[PDB]
Order: structure tokens, then sequence, then C-alpha cells
């Protein structure tokens, strides 16, 4: 299996 | 603080989706989408059972840490 870390920044 | 989503395929992955609680599941599904390679009208998104929306959050869906993320892909024809 394999694990990947994603970020996501919104703006308001 | 930022919310950990677990997305998972028809196989083995495990990719884990770190996002504010605030942050549009569609700019979620689009990321993933992306990241395959196809458009985000071939595949689906469910939350447990319901479909995610496309103005669906995850404050929105009571979604929380460590939780679950199905995607399915459009039958052809």
């Amino acid at each position: 299996n394999n694990r990947d870390p994603i970020v996501i920044s919104d703006s308001p | 603080d930022h919310i950990n989503l677990k997305v998972a395929g028809q196989d083995g992955s495990v990719v884990q989706f770190k996002i504010k609680r605030h942050t549009p599941l569609s700019k979620l599904m689009k990321a993933y989408c992306e990241r395959q390679g196809l458009s985000m009208r071939q595949i689906r998104f469910r939350f447990d059972g319901q479909p995610i929306n496309e103005t669906d959050t995850p404050a929105q869906l009571e979604m929380e840490d460590e939780d679950t993320i199905d995607v399915f892909q459009q039958q052809t024809g």
C-alpha cells in the first residue's frame, strides 16, 4: 500500500 | 487545525488528505483526480454512503479526523 499526504489551503 | 481524510480507490492506495475543515471537498476531488490524470466527471466520490456534493465540506458532512472517502469509476455506457 502507498500513503501520500496532500495539503490544500484555501483563502476565504 | 488540519483534518486527515483517507481517500481510497479500488486498490491498495491510501492517500491522506490533510486539509482544513472549511476547505471545499470539490477541490479535494479535483486534486486527487488531477494526480491520477482523469476528468472529475469520469469518477465518483462517496462519503460512507451518500455521494459528495460539489459544494460539500468536511465540516458540512460532519467528517471527523482519520475518516474515509470512497472513489468509484463512472460506467462506460
